[PDB]
């Protein structure tokens, strides 16, 4: 048994959302089927149709401190945008990694990324990122090169 | 693995 968590992408501003439910679905004549979902730690007000196969996906990962050889440049994340008015996760790319040592306090690996949305550029640290759960695979690699 | 709260 393995959980199966997901997000959308609101028509809002962009971001990725964790669901918290799905409470309907309507189909159309051209396709894209769209599903009612209530957004976790949002009221019923914030609820939102939404393009089930462009704007839904497997739940992104925020990231274990071990976790962090998981994330490479050229790889699509999940990002914690931080602003002065608005605090949101994004898509974005990353561009470079500088690997440091980690210490009592865990990862303390930085990440140059460049958001998709706005082509932004951001350098921060891993508790800011989150993987796409296909990336597990790259650890379940590193769990085999392990000794017995 | 929680996520960081979102603020819009
Ligand atoms: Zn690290």
């Amino acid at each position: 048994s393995v959980s199966v968590e997901f997000e959308a992408k609101s028509a809002r501003d962009g971001a990725w959302y964790d669901v918290a439910a799905f409470l309907s679905h309507r189909l159309f004549e051209s396709g894209d089927p769209e599903v009612r979902v209530r957004f976790s730690g949002f009221g019923a007000e914030e609820d939102e149709w939404i393009n089930v196969r462009k704007c839904v996906r497997q739940r992104s990962l925020p990231c274990e401190a071990t976790e962090c050889v998981a994330v490479l440049p050229g790889d699509l994340i999940l990002c914690f945008q931080e602003g002065k008015d608005q605090a949101l996760y994004y898509d974005a790319h990353v561009l470079d990694a500088q690997r440091r040592r980690h210490d009592v306090g865990g990862c303390r690996c930085r990440f140059l990324v460049r958001y998709d949305h706005d082509s932004s550029e951001e350098i921060v640290p891993l508790r800011k990122v989150c993987r796409r759960p296909e990336t597990d695979y790259r650890l379940q690699i590193l769990h085999a090169a392990r000794a017995a | 693995r929680t996520k960081q709260t979102a603020r819009k």
